[PDB]
């Protein structure tokens, strides 16, 4: 998956 | 008696949480005196998340592009700057409920309380440890960025974490309050992965001591070990080397229970080489490593 | 993503905590409107804790015998009465920090947050469940009595527990806010023991649903089961029998995931009979039973207070 | 051990 900025 | 994952009371931090919106993206800010600290990726659109140049994005913003809401009141932003991966929004009213506080950068192995927040409002609190690989194992959804981790001593809140992002394996990453990330991570959605992790040996030993203080003793044994013999086994099981500073920090718990640190190491050695045989320690079938020696002393009797 | 044992934010309850000293002993009270609620054994000395006659210890005390401090301010007691196992101390000042609140008596298998307090100062927050045997697996030391357990619904604090004692096994017992003990215990240092406990099946099932929501699903299988056939297995492993209300209560999670409750019972059956084989679920090697279905939905949806 | 009022 991609990293996710939350 | 008893032993639980215990967070600090969250009231003082609840009174500092605000919502920050730049365009269509919203997250949380921390409002202390007349400054609101929040993650810089609040200036990104959903398309600016892959490879943002934050300098470019920020210079294109004005003060009025930042909407800050404290409860149902709008705070006027009168100045902004970027410090590493956080923004500092200066507002026109100081938070009247600002507690005594400090900003600290914690060490892998230390713990803190997280107040998970959405739209400037709190959802819940839980304990986290900073893993050796600079991740934390939290419970964070979109919108949670800007939630903070902290420790409370007396009534001084020591802020040590601001949440930014979720890595692919589902662990979480963020910065200190000065915007420097914990670990080699960056606030972009380019490919990244957490490094290999290890178990925090000093914390497992502290947790074993807690069990003894709470009357669990089946894992104790008559054996002893040297620090070097123990560390040879420790490495074999992905455990951090135990240092003399770690032995020293376990002093109080050793004295209280009358079990030498190296005797507890022999206990842990036997647990690692033989497992637990379906038994449990303090309600856990795994060797817990997210309690510090300080967490044990704070919760247990004397 | 992620799934943690999460407590409610404690801020609204922190402002209700006060210290009550009745001579030499000190414990915590709960200040709502113009009443301070505290365990009655604040009036005891250590020589009285065995078999106190509370009615006779009370008459020796008058209003001025109760010292109530809310931080840097003292509250004048202008009245005192006993209701079951709590005292109600009327004060001359209604608490300006009183939240919207309810007093509720909870059922075994339901959860709540505890704000552990000492000398009227909160010290920690953690999540508990009322065990089927009416004890709670808390973390409490001497002086913690009068700490309270609660849930929050929107802006309303539902107080369900006030702490009173520790049992010999290290578990804990207390009352609702009307002073009635949970379970058959008594605020006495006479011989008492918690009865047999069981695992809260419907909570284990909710937690397995939480696991699936979060992508932890190795325990899913192509099998199914009837409720009665599952409950035979449940009792074999000292799990609470599943009643169809439990099944109903799991309805929202089953609909969210598309996994029939009886199919998830089939996964739980295999877990009980074959263990986890060194695998973990949401980071745990044991089957966690202190998340209710409401807890799961609350966490996984980001509800705020 | 006896029950303890805390």
């Amino acid at each position: 998956r991609e990293p996710m900025l939350q | 008696s008893g032993f639980r994952k215990m967070a600090f009371p969250s009231g003082k931090v609840e009174g500092c949480m605000v919502q920050v919106t730049c365009g269509t993206t919203t997250l949380n800010g921390l409002w202390l005196d007349d400054v609101v600290y929040c993650p810089r990726h609040v200036i990104c659109t959903s398309e600016d998340m892959l490879n943002p140049n934050y300098e470019d994005l920020l210079i294109r913003k004005s003060n009025h592009n930042f909407l800050v809401q404290a409860g149902n009141v709008q705070l006027r932003v009168i100045g902004h700057s970027m410090q590493n991966c956080v923004l500092k929004l200066k507002v026109d009213t100081a938070n009247p409920k600002t507690p005594k506080y400090k900003f600290v950068r914690i060490q892998p192995g230390q713990t803190f309380s997280v107040l998970a927040c959405y739209n400037g409002s709190p959802s819940g609190v839980y304990q986290c440890a900073m893993r050796p690989n600079f991740t934390i194992k939290g419970s964070f959804l979109n919108g949670s960025a800007g939630s903070v981790g902290f420790n409370i001593d007396y009534d001084c809140v020591s802020f040590c974490y601001m949440h930014h992002m979720e890595l692919p394996t589902g662990v979480h990453a963020g910065t200190d309050l000065e915007g420097n990330f914990y670990g080699p991570f960056v606030d972009r959605q380019t490919a990244q992965a957490a490094g290999t992790d290890t178990t925090i040996t000093v914390n497992v030993l502290a947790w074993l001591y807690a069990a003894v203080i709470n009357g669990d003793r089946w894992f104790l044994n008559r054996f002893t070990t040297t620090l070097n013999d123990f560390n040879l086994v420790a490495m074999k099981y992905n455990y951090e080397p135990l240092t003399q500073d770690h032995v020293d920090i376990l002093g109080p718990l050793s004295a209280q229970t009358g079990i030498a640190v190296l005797d507890m190491c022999a206990s842990l050695k036997e647990l690692l080489q033989n497992g637990m045989n379906g038994r449990t320690i303090l309600g856990s079938a795994l060797l817990e490593d997210e309690f510090t020696p300080f967490d044990v002393v704070r919760q247990c009797s004397g």
